[PDB]
């Protein structure tokens, strides 16, 4: 019962937006290279909790002068729970009208620890989407790793090889160490944060993103529909009623 | 911390052709064209323009009083 | 200014507060025997011997007071003494009052009396009482008291209809309630956060007595309230200069003398003093102090004392217990019971009287479970005001029948209910203070009262109030009872607060004001009386008599302190004081300045509700509160579950306030005493609190900080968390059926969808269904519609439509349901604008439609978030996003022309000599404007536009074009077009004398008939025209020669094409261009604007070259301006004015204060008011008359020519103000006194910006806004209006500069901000009103198919603009596919609703042909709606009661105002007129117009606001009669086509069909006519052959007359018909039949139509018409005018075959009487 603990921690989560520290030059220049707008950033990060991890589906379109860049215009927030080391999705894709003319680019989630290496949770989850739905390119899909360190917070991307991808599919441990996981399944992209323009946020209607507390109420085969507003903070009162309702009952 | 190790991998952000006055005699591009949208027995002439004199007593009756 | 020094308050202030003392020695009375006991000692007074009754001093009975005041005193047979004594000062006299009675005297007789006295100067005669035309205000100290009064006062004032209710509490935006009330009863407190609020005015207006009940509670430290209040009190009776009467209730104590001085009570005449003998029972009063400190032991020796005094009067006696604490009632009557039976054994029979009688009284009433049933049966009995339940009301009735023998009560019931009791005794006398945070002594107020009640008025003869309370310290009651105790003034303490409030609500605005202010103040008085104690000594007091040097010291200090809080920004330098809204929050919240210097250095952006919680912990209102070892055990408990955590606070005081709100907010419960008393505390301060809170966030912008502040104040009000069910709010629901359905984890959206069925299944109780269903549609919920067009790149107009979605019931929603309208960026953190919305129970249902407008930044946002938040309900909000996807932004607009600096041009530039004496007088040179634009504008041809300021002279380049012409051609023509009648008229008496006079060219203006147009055209050198005019003789331009050739034509403030009126401007410009095209000679366009930011489109629609385009930024004007606004966070309208009226009078001393003032007010009411207004503040302040400049003996000749009175009563003063109600004469002498400097300052109404030709220094707009009927709704001013009323605030010859302040809405302020510093922007709207041009396009067979019409479009100003800003016009592209395509939709929409009405007929779906209705429509240029509601509600049976309502149904009359109130007038006046329409809808104008046409008919006098508009109805009555005597000619239908000719002819003559001919004679009334009758004088005609002797007998004359009489005769037609039928003999069927009629007067009169109630000019116009009266049917018409002698032939076709039988009419549309009829037979073969 330390969410109160963890909420206060997490109520200082803005301090960390005024410094960011993006990966680099350890990148290959041939490839695509994506851009975040810093303004959808920093209300992702605000609405995360230090010690369980939250995600969010990527969409984006190319500029029209050329294809080698992807603008990332928006971040689907679905119904969703994480633990310290993955997050549990469901099964379905998010479909809507604005989403039509923006491709999925792939996804972006927060880690409590930075580490050097991706992890083999969030290599199976990409593979498992891929094979789930064919709608997700090979390689135009992207990790977006997010991790908090003290003062500020880590942005790194990454893209799955061919091999990568033949090995989470079959992939079915889910420990620190699987089997058969090597570095050869990864790989870097480039990734700029520019704030020459905005993106937008798409939440569950009828609903919250946020289902760590409600834990029971989430299943992998639900269904949602999406709709156009910001989203809440980890701790805000819809995404706990039980707390609220308990309390009177005290 | 990998960002004070080597500062040189990372990078810090803050974060914080018409055609006016047309006239039915017009050709050319930029001509307004109209495309559908594909979504009285009486006649009125002047319609469509062309003190105490003590006058002698009427004969009067000829009058409405009513 | 004068040296201020710097003193501790805190030095200064008494710390005792309440328990202060300055009696020092305390003379003990008479008896004074002192009794110690060794545990405690005990003082003993005796009762004092009533003073004997002096010479006349008998009570004064019912029957000798007034008649009109013994209705409500039934149940009293004479007055006390002391009543009777003052029963001449409280209704004989207004002095104003300071009674000083012993407690229990019954003041409140004295109070009733003056109520009566009040009540009495408002008989009204025959009519009851005037009950709304006064106020009465009561102010208690207690709400119990509050509430006793209201009940009291109820019962008595019954009788006189007036009904008091009580308004105390946390009441926000208070209802109309306290309007039908009229003696409001309430605390010092609520008084006073109502005066701070700002809305007061509206309340007080009427209020004339107030009175200040206890008004000994000035020592207390809730006395610096009341010190205020008087205060205020005082000074708005100095400024206003109404005398509104105070009378105060006091306790006898010192210093009285002060206090009727402080209340302005003259000491001879309205101070009344009575000493304790005058008691009506006298008292035999005993004090006992406990000696002994021991706290355990402290308790035992207080029920010891009570026990044993409680013995001594055993049972034939009653006794009152007062404690003060709820739970204490009942401990203290168990202990002394069980002390009692074990104490001596003592038997409670004792208590019982006789034995067993009355018990079975109380055992039947024992059955209750509110602990009685353990006492019942005895004698004692408790009462609290806590947890009583009906108990109380039974207690109360068995205590007052002499049951009850012991009775242990709180506090509570000495206010409540007057129950007196033999002797009372007071326990304890500690009460928990949670302010204090600890046990403090209680108030000496409510011990006074508690102890009033010791003996009963009629029972009893003596009275034994016991006092127990310890020996140390809190024997000073002996000098509060015996008339000892002086008077302090606690003001000093919170000094800072006060002066705050003043300074907010205006009273003060430097520190001279506050140095006054403090002298009305009780401390002042205290001060001069008592320099010793406040620590000033007497050097400094002989030194400085009035303390100026302390008050100003005092008053710098308190400067100091808030301007530190950053509440008050005071420069020392000039003493000056600015309001900060941090400061007009706090002083509205009543919040200290600590609590807002915490909330400013605390809040941030980025606050969550942990933070939130936080800082309001850190309030300081609960400094005092610490948390107590006892339950800390429960705090922590409470801790750990908690929904909101707490940020690290362990055992603070923060976090304890933190835990008791949050467990308040989830309904908990506490075993702690003093915990839930701290928690209540804390609950009502946490409501004014969070309110303050949301509004400085809301004010800052923040977003996110805002949603939380408000819902956390909607969860503190409603005391339920967000997460749980809304429906919880209705408190008619039970609690178990909505805990069922929060069991069931299921969002409350989903609800709706479900039947009460499918509710009732899952709710699992079938049978509630329904009722949640019901409870579902009454939850507030609305529906949101956004319409979106840029404006500018930067600017975007948002129309938002609101929908009402839910079933309203009062009970729940009520009078009014209030929302918030929030605009949020896309990260939703900025609040772009935000505004209150209210929707009203009356208007609910029905679709609300608001506009503002917000700013879009460079890096362009996806999209915008609107929300519409419930101010009162939780979880009730709607979101709307708006996408910014397919936004097209204008193009940015060029730069504007750069301004050269030339020489300027003299005079002598134009060669003429004759042109130059026009201007060589005027000015040596031209200002640079003039300059730069005269070589293109007078030397070249070519077209050319000048955008300009309004003042910088664009009417001399007008003048320059104008000379050219004149130059150039000797017999040149120019048409001059101005959007405004009034600027038309202006510019016509301008030019004048300029070319009429001096250059000898004729100059004519326009009028609205056609004939005389065309006779002025046609000898016409410069035309003065409006659209309108202009366009109706320049339709017809392919017949008129002279519409086609004019050299010149001027288009003047062209910029007023995007308003109301534009689109006839824009039709009439793209009709002179295009005749241009074709004549083969080009007509210069001179186009003269407001500086327009897209000049290049005006431009080129306009022809005008980039050479020859000026268009000029705003900064370019001669004057420079100086624009000051100024937002006023106010929704209601009337309150928004009332805290203008000031500020307007400040800036007018501020910034101009020798220079001449123009202000602008919305209504013409407003206009007075603001005269007024400004009158009173000036007078109040020393100046008085300083706006008048001439001397009175100079302004008599002119007011002599006045008759308004209020005008020349401020006129004398030096304000005049202006209205349409004023006569023309009287406006032009009252602009004439203006210009002469005569006054300073006028007052004009929004409606005469145009009008008005004066100009002045200083120009101030009020509230930009007008109340608009039709909507419903307020609707802001256009901004070409401001920027009218703006251009007034120049003079070029003798001001540098000039000064503009605008007083709006806090929300109106960013539009003044970004519209008026830059060139104006303007759009066109002739796509809505493209149907009557269109009409008249296809009539004068321009357009021919349809096609044409989309050639036709393309000339117009909106082709132009449809490309540079697409989305303001619907359009998605800019292409030539989108702009082809969006053409022909909008033409084909356009000729399909044509069609519809028959107005147009569509062939081959190409061509298009006129019809009857288009072609009467374009004839009398009339609206083809309204020609289509003819058509389809005419029939061949109307009568002239169904054409006035067909003609009050006409689209013309749609603009026809509603103002506010009209709504009583209309409907009193539906009952007088003739023809009661049914359901009359009067926010309506069709109705309004059809009562005011049907009151002209017959003749009422009205209000001049309705003459008004009667002038506007039968302005168009006419032309709209004519047309349906049109559309009934052409059906054929005879007998209704005569009664609208006869409808036409009494409109005019304003006479009903049954009144006789004689109406229409001037000088005669109802007698005059029943004097002719008589004699047989029926119709106009037989006056006139009457002898003139003969007739002069038959009535009374005059000179006047009968001169006016005859020659209204003279004009009488006297026309002679002659009719011929060609071939009578030889007529074939079907074959034509011609009617020849000659027709010719004798008379040969010349000149208009007598008449003298029609306002225009009518020229008489005949109607010869040939039809069959037994078939209806009109053969033929033919109209014409006579115009002396005339020669008509009508024709038509002979039907079927043999002999017919016609009627030959002829009618007249101005006269009544001279139609004439005649039958003639006809033979056909």
């Amino acid at each position: 019962t330390e969410w109160r603990v963890r909420a206060i921690s997490a109520a200082n989560l803005h301090l960390r937006t005024n410094h960011i520290y993006v990966s680099s030059d350890d990148i290959k220049e041939t490839g695509y290279t994506y851009i975040l707008p810093k303004n959808v950033l920093k209300k992702f990060i605000c609405i995360s909790d230090l010690r369980a991890q939250i995600a969010g589906y990527l969409y984006g379109v190319s500029p029209p002068d050329n294809p080698q860049v992807k603008e990332i215009r928006c971040i689907v927030m679905v119904p969703q729970w994480g633990t310290h080391q993955t997050v549990h999705l469901p099964g379905q894709l998010p479909q809507h009208e604005y989403l039509k003319e923006m491709e999925p680019l792939g996804w972006i989630h927060t880690q409590p620890n930075e580490s050097p290496q991706l992890s083999p949770q969030d290599v199976t989850t990409h593979a498992k989407i891929m094979a789930d739905n064919p709608s997700w390119d090979g390689e135009k899909t992207i990790i977006i790793t997010c991790s908090f360190t003290p003062g500020s917070c880590t942005l790194t991307a990454y893209k799955l090889t061919p091999s990568g991808y033949e090995w989470g599919r079959q992939n079915t441990d889910k420990g620190n160490n699987p089997k058969g996981y090597l570095p050869s399944h990864y790989e870097r992209v480039q990734m700029l944060l520019s704030d020459r323009f905005l993106g937008f946020f798409m939440v569950p209607a009828q609903s919250s993103w946020n289902y760590n507390f409600m834990g029971v109420r989430h299943d992998p085969n639900m269904k949602y529909e999406l709709q156009l507003a910001n989203p809440k903070e980890f701790y805000h009162e819809v995404h706990r009623p039980s707390h609220f309702l308990n309390f009177a009952l005290l | 911390p990998d960002y004070v190790a080597h500062p040189e991998r990372w990078t810090k952000y803050s974060l914080e052709v018409s055609s006016f006055n047309q006239d039915p005699s017009s050709c050319g591009e930029g001509r307004v064209i109209f495309t559908k949208p594909v979504r009285g027995p009486v006649e009125l002439a002047h319609l469509a323009g062309p003190g105490f004199h003590g006058s002698r007593k009427r004969s009067r009756d000829h009058f409405r009083n009513k | 200014l004068a040296p201020r020094q710097v003193l501790d308050l805190e030095d200064l202030v008494f710390t005792q507060g309440s328990h202060f003392m300055a009696n020092k020695r305390c003379q003990l009375p008479d008896g004074s025997f002192r009794r110690q006991r060794k545990g405690y000692e005990e003082v003993h007074v005796p009762a004092l011997k009533p003073k004997p009754f002096g010479s006349e001093e008998q009570l004064l009975p019912v029957e000798k007071l007034p008649k009109y005041a013994q209705a409500g005193f039934e149940g009293f047979k004479t007055l006390n003494r002391i009543q009777s004594k003052l029963y001449r000062a409280a209704l004989e006299t207004d002095e104003n009052l300071l009674l000083c009675a012993p407690t229990g005297a019954g003041k409140t007789n004295v109070a009733l009396m003056c109520m009566l006295r009040e009540i009495g100067k408002h008989i009204n005669m025959d009519g009851t009482i005037n009950v709304d035309d006064f106020k009465i205000i009561y102010i208690a100290p207690m709400r119990s008291l509050v509430q006793e009064m209201v009940g009291s006062f109820g019962k008595r004032l019954a009788t006189y209809g007036i009904t008091v209710a009580e308004l105390t509490g946390d009441h926000q935006l208070c209802k109309e309630e306290i309007s039908a009330t009229q003696i409001i009863v309430c605390t010092p407190e609520k008084w006073d956060i109502i005066t701070r609020k700002g809305g007061e005015r509206t309340y007080t207006q009427l209020v004339r007595l107030i009175i200040l009940d206890e008004i000994h509670l000035l020592h207390d430290d809730r006395g610096p309230v009341l010190e205020a209040l008087v205060a205020r009190a005082i000074r708005n009776i100095e400024m206003t200069q109404e005398d509104v009467r105070l009378i105060g209730l006091s306790a006898t104590l010192p210093n009285y003398e002060d206090v009727a001085t402080f209340l302005r009570v003259d000491p001879a005449k309205g101070l009344f003093y009575f000493d304790n003998s005058f008691r009506p029972v006298p008292l035999e009063q005993t004090y006992v102090g406990i000696t002994e400190k021991k706290a355990i032991k402290r308790f035992q020796i207080m029920n010891e004392i009570v026990y044993e005094k409680i013995m001594e009067h055993a049972g034939k006696n009653q006794v009152l217990v007062f404690v003060h604490s709820r739970k204490e009632t009942g401990k203290t009557a168990r202990a002394i019971r069980d002390m009692c039976l074990e104490k001596d054994t003592l038997g409670l029979f004792l208590r019982e009287g006789s034995a067993s009688t009355e018990v079975l009284r109380t055992e039947a009433e024992q059955c209750k479970n509110l602990e009685l049933k353990d006492l019942l049966p005895y004698g004692f009995a408790i009462h609290h005001a806590g947890m009583t339940r009906v108990d109380r009301t039974l207690v109360e009735d068995l205590f007052a029948d002499k049951h009850i023998q012991v009775l242990v009560s709180t506090a509570t019931l000495a206010w409540g209910v007057n129950l007196p009791a033999h002797t009372v005794i007071i326990k304890g006398t500690q009460v928990y203070s949670p302010e204090k945070g600890r046990w403090t002594e209680l108030g000496a107020l409510d011990i006074l009262q508690m102890l009033g009640r010791a003996g009963r008025p009629q029972y009893d003869t003596k009275g034994e109030g016991i006092l127990i309370t310890s020996h140390g310290e809190l024997q000073y009651y002996l000098s509060l009872l015996n008339q000892q105790l002086p008077i302090e003034s606690q003001m000093v303490s919170k000094l800072p607060d006060m002066l705050n409030a003043e300074i907010v609500l205006g009273n003060v605005q430097n520190a001279k004001d506050a140095v006054n202010w403090l002298g009305y103040a009780y401390l002042y008085i205290r001060m001069l009386r008592s320099p010793t104690l406040y620590g000033i000594s007497h050097d400094d007091l002989k030194g400085d008599p009035l303390l100026d040097q302390r008050r100003l010291d005092l008053v710098h200090t308190a400067a100091l302190m808030l301007d530190k809080n950053n509440l008050v920004k005071y420069d020392k330098k000039t003493g000056n004081f600015q309001v900060t809204e941090l400061g007009r929050i706090a002083s509205h919240y009543y919040i200290t300045n600590d609590t807002v210097q915490t909330y400013n250095q605390l809040l941030k952006p980025t606050l969550s509700e942990i933070e939130l919680f936080r800082v309001f912990s850190l309030s300081s209102e609960f400094k005092n509160i610490t948390v107590r070892e006892e339950e800390k055990l429960e705090l922590q408990k409470l801790l750990e579950r908690v929904p909101i955590p707490v940020k690290e606070s362990i055992e603070e005081p923060s976090a304890k306030i933190n835990v008791l709100l949050q467990a308040f907010i989830s309904q908990l419960k506490l075993e702690g005493f003093a915990l839930m008393a701290d928690m209540v505390y804390v609950t009502q301060s946490a409501g004014r609190l969070m309110r303050a809170i949301f509004e400085i966030v809301l004010n800052r912008g923040w977003a996110q900080l805002t949603d939380k502040t408000l819902n956390l104040c909607k969860m503190i009000d409603k005391r339920m968390w967000q997460s749980m069910c809304p429906l919880r709010q209705f408190r008619k629901l039970p609690e178990e059926v909505v805990k069922k359905i929060e069991k069931k984890n299921f969002p409350f959206e989903r609800l709706y969808d479900l039947n009460h069925n499918e509710i009732g299944e899952l709710i699992r109780m079938p049978k509630m269904g329904k009722t949640i269903h019901k409870y579902v549609h009454l939850f507030p919920k609305l529906e949101l519609s956004v319409h979106l067009q840029p404006i500018t790149r930067s600017t975007l107009k948002v129309e938002l439509t609101i929908t009402p979605d839910f079933q309203w019931d009062e009970k729940v929603h009520g009078s009014s349901e209030a929302f918030w309208i929030l605009v949020e960026d896309v990260d939703s953190e900025v609040i772009l604008h935000h505004e209150y919305f209210l929707l009203k129970a009356k208007y609910a249902q029905d679709e609300h439609l608001i506009t503002f407008f917000v700013p879009v930044f460079e890096p362009l946002p996806p999209q915008y978030f609107i929300r519409v938040v419930s101010d009162r309900w939780l979880s009730c909000e709607t979101q709307l996003p708006v996408s910014f996807r397919h936004l097209i932004l204008p193009e940015k607009y060029p730069p504007p022309t750069e301004l050269l600096d030339l020489q300027p041009l003299p005079v002598s530039a134009l060669r003429n000599s004759a042109f130059e004496s026009l201007y060589q007088d005027k000015f040596p040179f031209f200002n640079p404007i003039q300059t730069q634009v005269f070589n293109t504008v007078y030397n070249s041809d070519d077209n050319v536009f000048v955008g300009a300021p309004t003042g910088s002279g664009k009417t001399i380049c007008a003048e320059f074009a104008i000379l050219r012409m004149l130059l150039q051609s000797s017999e040149g023509r120019c048409v001059y077009i101005t959007p405004m009648e009034a600027l038309a008229e202006q510019v016509y008496m301008d030019w004048y004398e300029k070319f009429q006079d001096r250059l000898n060219k004729k100059v004519v203006l326009l009028t609205g008939e056609t004939s005389t147009d065309l006779k002025l055209l046609g000898k016409g050198n410069i035309i003065i025209s409006t659209p309108e005019k202009w366009d109706i003789l320049s339709r017809r331009w392919k017949q008129r020669k002279n519409v086609q050739n004019i050299n010149l034509f001027v288009v003047d403030e062209v910029h007023l094409i995007g308003g109301e009126n534009g689109p006839v401007l824009e039709v009439i410009c793209s009709r002179m261009r295009y005749i241009s095209s074709q004549i083969e000679r080009p007509i210069r366009i001179v186009a003269l604007s407001s500086s327009l930011s897209n000049a290049k489109d005006v431009a080129h629609w306009l022809g005008c070259s980039a050479t020859s385009t000026f268009n000029f930024h705003p900064n370019v004007r001669p004057v420079p301006l100086e624009l000051h606004i100024q937002g006023f966070n106010i929704s209601h309208t009337q309150t928004r004015l009332l805290s203008m009226a000031k500020p307007v009078y400040h800036a007018i001393t501020k910034h101009s204060p020798k220079k001449p003032v123009i202000v602008f007010v919305p209504s013409r009411k407003q206009t007075r008011l603001t005269a007024i207004d400004i009158l009173t503040t000036c007078a109040a302040d020393i100046q008085r008359q300083r706006f008048l400049h001439c001397t009175e003996k100079d302004l008599i000749p002119y007011l002599e020519k006045l008759s308004d009175s209020t005008l020349k009563e401020t006129l004398l003063n030096g304000v005049g103000y202006l209205h349409e109600g004023l006569s023309p004469m009287e406006r032009r002498l009252v602009e004439q006194l203006f210009s002469s400097g005569a006054i300073q300052v006028v007052v004009a109404s929004r409606s005469l910006c145009w009008g008005m030709n004066v100009a002045a220094h200083l120009v101030i707009i009020m509230d930009t806004q007008y109340y608009n009927g039709k909507i419903h709704a307020y609707v802001d001013y256009p901004i070409y209006d401001v920027l009218q009323m703006v251009g007034h605030a120049n003079r070029p010859l003798q001001d540098d500069e000039g000064r503009c302040v605008i007083m709006c809405q806090g929300s109106k302020k960013d539009f003044f901000k970004k519209f008026l510093y830059e060139p104006l922007p303007v759009e066109s709207h002739l796509d809505h009103c493209m149907h009557d041009h269109f009409n008249a396009e296809i009539v004068t067979k321009t357009i021919e198919n349809k096609q044409d019409a989309v050639d036709y479009l393309t000339w117009t100003f909106l082709y132009r603009r449809m490309t540079q800003n697409p989305n303001y016009y619907n359009l998605q592209g800019i292409s030539h596919r989108h702009l082809s395509d969006h053409l022909s939709e909008l033409v084909e929409q356009t000729l399909s609703d044509l069609e519809q009405s028959k107005c147009i007929s569509i062939e081959d779906e190409m061509d298009v042909a006129p019809l009857n209705l288009g072609m009467i429509a374009a004839y009398y240029y009339i609206n083809y709606t309204t020609i289509e509601l003819f058509s389809m509600s005419l029939n061949a049976k109307t009568k002239v009661r169904g054409l006035i309502e067909i003609i009050s149904n006409a689209a013309e009359y749609e603009n026809i105002p509603i103002r506010h109130h009209e709504d009583n007038l209309l409907r009193q006046l539906a009952q007088k007129v003739p023809h009661k329409l049914n359901n009359p809808k009067f926010n309506d104008p069709h109705v309004k117009t059809n009562l005011l046409l049907q009151a002209h008919l017959s003749r009422m006098q009205l209000s001049a606001e309705l003459q008004s508009d009667t002038e506007e109805i039968l302005s168009k009555a006419i032309r709209l009669i004519q047309a349906c005597v049109d559309v009934l000619s052409s059906n054929g239908w005879l007998s209704p086509a005569l009664a609208a000719m006869e409808l036409a002819q009494m409109v005019t003559q304003a006479m009903w069909s049954k009144d006789s001919y004689l109406k229409q004679l001037p000088h005669f009334t109802s007698e005059h006519i029943k004097r002719c009758t008589d004699k047989g004088v029926e119709s106009v005609f037989d006056i006139m052959e009457m002898e003139d002797e003969e007739r002069n007998a038959l009535l009374q004359l005059t000179d006047s007359q009968i001169a006016d009489v005859a020659r209204f005769c003279n004009r009488y037609p006297n026309i002679e018909l002659s009719y011929e039928v060609v071939d009578k003999d030889s007529i074939r069927s079907g074959g034509p039949v011609v009617v020849l009629v000659q027709l010719e007067r004798e008379e040969e009169v010349t000149g208009p139509v007598i008449a003298p109630l029609f306002p225009q000019k009518r020229e008489e116009g005949w109607w010869v018409v040939i039809g069959d009266a037994k078939s209806n049917s009109l053969i033929s018409i033919k109209r014409l005018t006579l115009q002396q002698k005339a020669k008509v032939k009508l024709d038509f076709v002979a039907p079927a075959t043999g002999a017919h039988n016609y009627t030959l009419y002829f009618m007249s549309d101005a006269y009544m009487g001279c139609d004439q009829e005649y039958k003639f037979s006809v033979d056909v073969k």
